[PDB]
């Protein structure tokens, strides 16, 4: 006959539910977008909020330094911007502006167009937590925070022998920073053009951290993304059933 | 005693039947009207609850036998009033009300867990304080619209609704995980088509954890499609997804499904190794031809993903009453073990016309392969009556009853011969514009004859859908001085079909002996009046055998006067004289004064309670002598005599709740 009762249902069923997802999806953005308490290598690094601009580690690759170790320090620290947690910040945006406004919505497609941007933005998220963003991974990173945002990383990062470049592994659901030494070539499978000079990987230093604080924002939004999942299912369903 | 029961005829309610294996008593229970009607000991005991409203459903604690039963705004639940014991007994214990909804489907789950959905689809549990059974709304919620069907599973799985005509079903899982007030998790389930039926599979071994997976849910579509969804505990992450698809051809119109339960129940190990078909549930597809192929389903329950298919198992084919009356829609309770009676599955048919079918399959012939049409026979029915029964009028030759009420709802019904003892069947209604006073039944049952208080003498045939057509009809004149008391059927003097003279005895004499027939209209006969002996005719009493005699020469009626001048009356009457006259064949002085009841035999006994109605006197109409004096703590409430063409007379004295038989016995030369 008619599936408008359907349409209707979502206020007596989604509605006494989504404040329980716009709250906890609000409970951890907030953590993203603020200052909060954050051989082998050495040293650590914290990320303020969603861009760090503190790095204290330094990089033991053996192929690195043309043997030496590549403590390349940060000159006191400097400013740095970090768009992985700032598509989160935005999503989450986007998703509560979505919660207050659409909730009271007449149409409920509009109500199901926002949860389910809301969702898409929230499995972008955990995706990008399970490996590092396209820029950050060292294959493409071309030696980014490690080349000029480290005191003197024009050679602890470029050395003659052989090149330092340091990369971001945040494939852990954390933020992590580690580094790969390759030789100097390109004067294929070395490389083309890493930053200028194409090096011949010969040595690796990855390692492996955790994230307090973000550890917990992505397991809040995994299981908001979980129950959202069931939400936009069961509300697409009366849509599709009209 | 192969007793059988008519308890009352069912509703249509989905939920107005249902089959439950408390304790493995397989108890059965149904709605009827105003009445639950509970069987209980392999369907040979019966118990009756009368409730001033329609019931809705009715549904059975195979934990604890507790039965919850849906009327109007309201539920009660009974409980056996004692907990175990040889013939159970169900007392009311509890009343349900939350809102001003007909509760219009019902069920029972775990630990006295209920989901009773009106509209809303409340949850609840009942069963507190030192037996107060008080219940706890544990859960509430709305609806699109009344729920025609809902169906809740033990543990995590909680619940599933479909509402009528429902596409998609509401899956409720059990999603908070603690708390008294859990609120429940929703789930769309899509369906191609409106639901027309579902269920859980069953595992009651789980118990009491009651922490497990494979919950599948088993839920037929319009579209000929029988479809099995896979759920499983995951931390709720399931499930929502088909697991199973069965599309039926196009004969098949049934659907029907045997747990592994029953089978592991049924089968031994030795047994179970062909087909070797234990490793899952069975289902059986059947259309109204008969014709029905059953197949086993491949790790339909096996707690890790498996690729459930269907496999079939055997092509089976029964009678008629087997599968369906030509019904419009057929509701099958659980199809559940009879008892502890091994090898036969006490299959159910819910055939939306008054009856209900009882049939026990044997399992072991239903798997079999290499075998022949199914053996399925009918083992019980049951219906009942619509209203209510003032009297129940017999046919002489026995083959017909027609059971009249205060009311125009008169029967024509015929026994019927089960595999368990025998039951009626109604096959007619003979509507009246008023109540009947008297009556007479002909031509097997397919003539009806019958005077009302109103006075008119209306013929119906009977000849098939269930109407009577009223063929002929006539009034009387009603003086008020003088009044009907029995209606005789008088033999022609050859068997004749054509025409039935029915003699109205008008208390003392005046019998208007009407020329009844049904090709032509009914007439009147003057001769003859009887001797009234007195004036005033005193409790007469038709003589009738009850088997196929075409006799004519037979005393029909034994009248009896006061100072206990009982006499029996034979008939004689001539077509072509349009007159019938009345002789005296006996005329037996009884020593009995005032006689609470009187009857005869076609054999020429004759049965006579005293007026205090605690004594029978068994006298011989050939003989005029006392055959046998009984003296009976309980007045006799009736009289009735059986026969046969062999003389095997019967007696049956019916007191107030219990009838008594007695029969001839011979004299025996050297003994007392």
């Amino acid at each position: 006959d008619a599936v408008k009762e359907c349409s209707w249902l979502i206020e007596e069923i989604v509605k006494p539910q989504l404040p329980n997802i716009i709250d906890n999806f609000s409970k951890c953005l907030e953590m993203l977008e603020s200052d909060q308490i954050f051989p082998t290598v050495k040293g650590v690094i914290t990320r303020q909020g969603q861009y760090i601009v503190d790095f204290h580690i330094v990089v033991r690759f053996p192929q690195f330094q043309r043997g030496k170790q590549v403590m390349f320090r940060m000159n006191t620290g400097l400013n740095f911007l970090l768009i992985q947690f700032s598509k989160i910040m935005t999503h989450l945006k986007n998703i509560l502006e979505i919660l207050n406004q659409l909730q009271v919505a007449t149409d409920v497609s509009e109500f199901v167009s926002k949860f389910g941007v809301a969702m898409e933005l929230l499995n972008h998220s955990l995706i990008l937590l399970q490996n590092p963003p396209r820029d950050l991974v060292f294959p493409e990173d071309n030696n980014f925070a490690m080349k000029e945002m480290f005191q003197d990383c024009y050679s602890v990062c470029e050395s003659t022998a052989h090149i330092l470049g340091l990369e971001l592994t945040l494939c852990r659901n954390e933020l992590c920073i580690e580094l790969r030494n390759l030789i100097k070539v390109t004067k294929l499978r070395r490389g083309v053009t890493f930053d200028n000079r194409v090096v011949m990987e010969c040595e690796k230093l990855i390692v492996s951290t955790s994230d307090p604080t973000l550890i917990s924002i992505s397991a809040k939004l995994n299981s908001l993304k979980a129950s959202m999942a069931n939400h936009q299912a069961n509300l697409v369903a009366s849509k599709q059933l009209s | 005693m192969s007793l059988n029961f008519l308890p009352g005829r069912p509703n249509a309610t989905p939920q107005t039947a249902c089959q439950a294996t408390w304790q493995n008593h397989t108890i059965f229970a149904y709605c009827s009207g105003n009445n639950l009607i509970i069987l209980t000991n392999k369907f040979t005991r019966l118990q009756t609850i009368y409730t001033q409203s329609d019931c809705t459903a009715v549904d059975i604690n195979s934990q604890n036998g507790f039965i919850a039963l849906s009327f109007h705004n309201r539920v009660l639940i009974y409980k056996p009033i004692h907990q175990i014991m040889q013939n159970p007994k169900w007392t009311q214990c509890c009343q349900l009300f939350h809102d001003d909804t007909p509760v219009n489907c019902l069920r029972w789950s775990s630990d006295n867990e209920l989901a009773i959905g009106s509209d809303f689809l409340s949850f609840w549990k009942i069963k507190d304080n030192f037996g107060v059974y008080q219940p706890i709304l544990q859960w509430n919620q709305k609806q699109p619209k009344p729920v025609y069907n809902v169906i809740i599973s033990q543990d995590s799985q909680l619940i599933v609704s479909i509402g009528k005509y429902d596409c998609n079903a509401k899956l409720w899982k059990r999603v908070s995980i603690v708390g008294e007030q859990a609120i429940f998790n929703l789930t769309m389930l899509p369906h191609p088509k409106p639901i027309t039926a579902m269920r859980w599979k069953k595992e009651p071994d789980q118990v009491s954890k009651n922490n497990t997976a494979s919950h599948a849910l088993y839920t037929l579509c319009e579209d000929k499609v029988l479809r099995i969804w896979s759920c499983f505990e995951m931390e709720k992450n399931h499930t929502v997804q088909i697991w199973g698809e069965v599309p039926l051809s196009p004969t098949q119109k049934f659907c029907v499904i045997i747990d592994n339960w029953i089978i592991r129940q049924t089968l031994s190990v030795k047994d179970s190794e062909i087909f070797d078909i234990s490793d899952s549930d069975i289902v059986i597809l059947g259309s109204m031809t008969g014709e029905m192929e059953v197949l086993a389903l491949n790790n339909l329950s096996q707690d890790p993903p498996k690729p459930m298919t269907k496999k079939t198992i055997s092509h089976k084919k029964v009678k008629k009453a087997t599968m369906l009356n030509d019904t419009r829609y057929l509701y099958l309770p659980e199809i559940q073990p009879y008892d502890n009676v091994k090898g036969k599955l006490s299959f159910l048919v819910h055939d939306l016309q008054g009856v209900i079918r009882h049939l026990l399959i044997d399992i072991l012939q239903l798997i079999n392969n290499k075998t022949e049409d199914l053996s399925a026979a009918l083992e019980h029915k049951f219906t009942g009556h619509n209203k209510s029964v003032q009297k129940l009028v017999r046919s002489s030759d026995g083959e017909a009853l027609l059971t009249t009420s205060r009311f125009s709802e008169n029967g024509v019904w015929y026994p019927q011969k089960l595999n368990h003892g025998v039951s009626l069947r109604l096959q007619n209604t003979i509507q009246t514009e008023s109540p009947i006073k008297f009556a007479v039944v002909h031509e097997l049952g397919k003539q009806v004859i019958c005077l009302l208080e109103n006075g008119a003498l209306q013929a119906w045939e009977c000849p098939t859908q269930k109407q009577s057509y009223l063929r002929v009809e006539t009034r009387l004149k009603e003086e008020k001085k003088i009044h009907p008391i029995v209606m005789l059927n008088t033999p022609e003097p050859k068997h004749s079909h054509e025409r039935h003279f029915t003699a109205l005895i008008f208390s003392d004499g005046s019998i208007k002996a009407f020329e009844v027939s049904l090709t032509r209209g009914i007439f009147e006969v003057k001769s003859d009046s009887l001797d009234i002996d007195g004036d005033d005719i005193y409790k007469i009493s038709i003589i009738d055998p009850v088997h196929q005699t075409f006799v004519s020469n037979r005393p029909l009626i034994s009248l009896i006067t006061k100072k206990g001048l009982t006499r029996t009356y034979k008939a004689i009457v001539n077509y072509n004289d349009r007159h019938v006259q009345w002789i005296k064949a006996c005329e037996i002085n009884t020593g009995i004064m005032n006689c609470t009841c009187i009857r005869g035999s076609s054999t020429g006994k004759l049965c006579i309670v005293n007026s205090t109605g605690k004594v029978m006197s068994l006298w011989d109409l050939n003989r005029g002598v006392l055959e046998y004096e009984e003296t009976f703590h309980n007045p006799i409430e009736d009289i009735d005599w059986t026969s046969t063409e062999y003389g095997q007379s019967i007696v049956s004295i019916g007191f107030t709740g219990y009838a008594l038989l007695y029969t001839q016995l011979r004299y025996d030369y050297t003994n007392n």
